[PDB]
């Protein structure tokens, strides 16, 4: 949107990216200077870092791609009969090790009972709930011994409410109505060392408006955040 | 023989620094944070600290200050080690007391060299 | 600069990017299966890979860091005594790799006796040099067998003329003004798989300009092209 | 015993697509662009081809056309190995004649398990 965040979306591509690659580089120049001071249990360890490493930064090639994508009008959605409950379950355990790294638990409840059959793109929700997701962790308490993220499942409205509710540092009121445009990151001393580009919300927001639907934030500083994600059901 | 003070919030960061330092005959305590870091050094003095800039909690400029407001810590040998390369990063740094700027990505023997060099 | 030039952008970054992270990937993963049937050589050579290509995608996100600390002017030059007789052999060194995958011969020439001292920043202009070889190595011909990008060296109008000439693709009239632009790349059938962003010359401009210096270039589509860097010797 | 044409524009990647298919005892002939895997088709039938999208003088989307216009070469099944991920581009290539298409980065071992589903 704007140019002087363009000039700081462009610094922080760079800054995100290059944490995965120096873990990377680190990793195999110290396999290849140290052959013979490895064990093989240790080897495999190193070796999968480098793997786990390069799809975390794949991951986020595919966030700068997909945001052409949506820019280009050239992405479009298949939808499906998704079981949404099980859908959850599955983004919930994608970010397990993530959470984890963090010492953020991650829950699920559904106020409805189980299937919640709706018709959705399912790889583009994943996508959503990802987003949100990695946000509660990325943005949870610094040190705090109950940092949690939950997924709430209702249906309501005739379509399906998502909340994604943490215990994490809010989002003050000044920020609120700017958190879902392009390259807008809450800038303070809270944030400033947390990595992103500022566009999972902005292509959030493109995706959950594709499917027909709409995404609102509540917060409160200092206590946390619930995102809401309504989507017509068929 | 000689101890090593590693702070950085990455487990995986320091996971290889450690290794690296290991391989060559040092000790190394770990923290995950700069005020985890500060409360360390009641229990023990480091012979060097490698120090990353962001972390959660305290930054790595805020320890370095406070590094040089007590007498026991301020003789301390710091090399930070960053992904922050800008050369007012680098100067705000040196400034701030740390003997050495390297950044992230890293050669791991290019580190060691320097390590080697600063313990000797 | 414009709008649909940072859609563009973006989709480029994560495209130039994608290259050497398939590699580390891929090279990883088949060390982490094969372990039982590679012999030592290979292994090793298989870990130099991933650091080299490691090491282009590190280029790369320095290239997106110098261009937002121009762009905030942030980046600040440092001078010195320098015999670029010396730095320019430096540079047609570090390429000679990227060169010969290629099949480009890079020269030099330079007209005046060496050493050729000048007041400038040695890293800088290296940085500039590198890109302007490293363009006349991605915008050389098809399908030739005489491809060259050659750095001739003068001193001229009280300062340095640097020439990096090549016979290579060749740059059309309308865009010869476009060049140095952020984001600006030459859309047609010779550039459509040639990675990049369009930011390199934008920065060898802004860092030229920084010593109070000047580039232009001259071209002819299909022939090849030549771009000239003038500095003052003080 | 099976023969393969493996056609990308990067050493390195041939390299290592290359290491994995004769990891299974399958044959690689390799081709550096579009054109020159149409010129090594004069040569041999290869069993399968593995075909990347952005080469210089001839790009793939060109070489899948030219494989539907000849008999002898309609036949030989395609798998699209490319960095250009979207769904307009996969859909493209399957409408050229592609069998199948699958992204870069990729997984050796997912490849090799769909390089021997369209072998058998
Ligand atoms: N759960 C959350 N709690 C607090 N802040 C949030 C949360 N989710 C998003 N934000 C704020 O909104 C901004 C935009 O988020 P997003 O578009 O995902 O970008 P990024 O995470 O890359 O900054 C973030 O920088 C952050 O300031
Ligand atoms: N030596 C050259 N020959 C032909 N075209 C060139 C040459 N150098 C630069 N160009 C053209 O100028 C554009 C801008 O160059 P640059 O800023 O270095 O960005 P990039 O190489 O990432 O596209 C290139 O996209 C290309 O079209």
């Amino acid at each position: 949107r704007i140019d002087r965040m363009k000039t700081e979306f462009i610094a922080n591509i760079s800054h995100e990216l290059r944490t995965p690659l120096t873990a990377i580089k680190a990793y195999a120049e110290t396999i290849y200077n140290s052959l013979g001071e490895l064990d093989l249990s240790t080897l495999k360890e190193f070796l999968e870092v480098i793997i786990d490493q390069s799809n975390h930064l794949e991951n986020l090639l595919n966030e700068l791609l997909d945001f052409s994508r949506l820019e280009r009008k050239s992405l479009q959605i298949n939808r499906e009969k998704v079981d949404l409950c099980d859908l959850v379950e599955s983004a919930v355990n994608a970010i397990k090790e993530f959470a984890s790294s963090h010492n953020v638990n991650v829950l699920f409840e559904s106020n409805v009972p189980c299937p919640v059959e709706a018709y959705i793109d399912p790889t583009r929700i994943r996508q959503v709930l990802l987003n949100l997701l990695n946000n509660g962790v990325k943005y949870s308490k610094k040190d705090a011994p109950d940092k949690y993220v939950k997924v709430i499942l209702d249906e309501k409205d005739g379509g399906v409410l998502i909340i994604v509710e943490d215990n994490g540092i809010g989002i003050p009121d000044h920020a609120k109505d700017r958190i879902f445009e392009q390259f807008y990151r809450v800038d303070s001393s809270l944030t400033y060392e947390v990595p992103g580009t500022g566009l999972g919300l902005a292509i959030t927001k493109e995706i959950v408006e594709l499917h027909g639907g709409r995404i609102w934030v509540e917060s409160e500083v200092g206590k946390g955040s619930r995102f809401f994600v309504w989507i017509p059901k068929d | 023989s000689k101890k090593v003070l590693l702070v950085d919030d990455s487990a995986v960061l320091r996971k290889i620094v450690s290794f690296n330092l290991k391989k060559e005959g040092y000790e190394v305590i770990e923290a995950e944070n700069g005020q985890i870091a500060l409360e360390k050094l009641s229990e023990f003095t480091p012979d060097l600290i490698v120090l990353a800039i962001m972390m959660p909690v305290m930054d790595g400029f805020t320890v370095l200050k406070k590094l040089q407001e007590k007498e026991e810590w301020k003789r301390i040998p710091v090399i930070v080690l960053t992904a922050k390369g800008g050369e007012e990063d680098e100067s705000l740094a040196l400034s701030l007391g740390a003997r050495k700027v390297m950044r992230k990505p890293f050669s791991p023997s290019q580190f060691i060299e320097e390590v080697k060099h600063l313990l000797n």
